[PDB]
């Protein structure tokens, strides 16, 4: 009868998200499945391969356990795998496969072939107010889904977000994504891109999501980053003191939206008071935004990548090439047994 | 210029996560 509520649709994601969270796939593929073609970026390394039977190019993601464990980052790998393979968004990168060996743990997801945002937004400088707008109207919505699933990502920076040939977001790396009711503590991220509460120990909770949206708008629209400096503990010095500069050139409606997000007080920062994610997409920045349309990925993007077909990486930087070894022993088998 | 410090600074590239 009545057309689906915002409620609703959230509900339906809730309930199709769980059933994959309680019973993750494993095991879906297996390495010579695949041919490796190419180092796409850099405890491991993300390749672009080809599917033999399907012809298909994917980025596989390779961790090395023995990494994992001496990083202190195997409940984090264990989040990362489990999240991915349970959501479905469209600004979400698809997890295709996933299977581990002796010696690494593999993931393997959609080929994005139009680059990271962080190499286009470094070769142009900065992007126009509706060209930032269009990027973060997808990530305020990606957000608004993940937070309805107890998910708070925790790495959100131009080096993560991926143009699909469409010229829309996807969303990779969750290798801090973790899925929890109330509060956090672990110290992660980014420097530039964390939230006073991280810095300060205090616990935090999905409003450190928010807060990195304030910086990811601010630098796609400057150029450079709100807190900035040579060294990571400088750049937190300046995330704290509450003081925050802008270009001449931000619209009215850019600064309000970002003194709102980038608040110090999480209490009073946009995206966390009670009409949560509302307020963001309701802001005279957002304005002109028709979020429907964003969703269905209807709107003229601003640019198209290069394509020169299948398998071309000229949207990605070249990085030395390693063989993948494999040992002839199991490494850190009960770590990853649910892997 | 603001855009002049960034570009001199050191944190131009990728930039790695914490832990
Ligand atoms: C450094 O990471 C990547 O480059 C990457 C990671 C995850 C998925 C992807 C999909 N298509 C291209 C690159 C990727």
């Amino acid at each position: 009868s009545e057309q689906e509520s915002v409620k609703e649709f959230l509900a339906k994601a809730k309930e199709e998200f769980l059933k994959k969270w309680e019973s993750p796939s494993q095991n879906t593929a297996q390495l010579d499945h695949f041919d490796r073609i190419k180092t796409l970026g850099t405890f491991g390394r993300v390749m672009l391969v080809k599917h033999k039977e399907t012809g298909n190019h994917y980025a596989m993601k390779i961790l090395d356990k023995q990494k994992v464990v001496k990083l202190k980052q195997i409940e984090h790998t264990l989040n990362e795998k489990r999240i991915l393979q349970a959501v479905n968004f469209p600004f979400l990168v698809k997890l295709e496969f996933s299977f581990k060996d002796n010696s690494n743990l593999y993931m393997v997801m959609e080929y994005v072939p139009g680059g990271e945002m962080f190499s286009h937004l470094r070769r142009i400088g900065r992007f126009s107010e509706p060209h930032a707008r269009f990027y973060a109207a997808q990530i305020v919505l990606t957000f608004e889904y993940l937070h309805s699933l107890d998910l708070i990502y925790r790495d959100l920076k131009p080096e993560n977000l991926l143009i699909d040939q469409q010229g829309y977001i996807q969303v990779t790396d969750f290798g801090f994504a973790k899925r929890v009711k109330g509060r956090t503590w672990t110290l992660c991220g980014t420097p530039e891109y964390l939230a006073p509460e991280i810095i300060l120990s205090k616990g935090y909770n999905k409003a450190v999501d928010w807060w990195a949206l304030g910086v990811l708008i601010y630098e796609m629209a400057a150029g450079y980053p709100p807190f900035f400096a040579d060294q990571p503990i400088q750049i937190y010095e300046k995330i704290v003191s509450g003081k925050v500069r802008f270009p001449s050139h931000f619209s009215s409606d850019l600064k309000d939206l970002l003194r709102n997000l980038l608040q110090v007080d999480l209490t009073k920062r946009f995206g966390n008071l009670k009409n949560g994610v509302n307020d963001i997409k309701n802001h005279k920045w957002f304005a002109t935004t028709d979020w429907i349309a964003i969703y269905q990925r209807k709107v003229e993007a601003p640019f198209i990548p290069k394509f020169k077909g299948p398998g071309d990486t000229s949207n990605f930087d070249d990085y030395e090439e390693e063989e993948i070894r494999v040992s002839i022993n199991e490494k850190c088998g009960k770590e990853f047994t649910e892997f | 210029t603001t855009y002049a410090d960034f570009i001199a600074s050191g944190r131009t590239g990728r930039r790695n996560a914490i832990h």
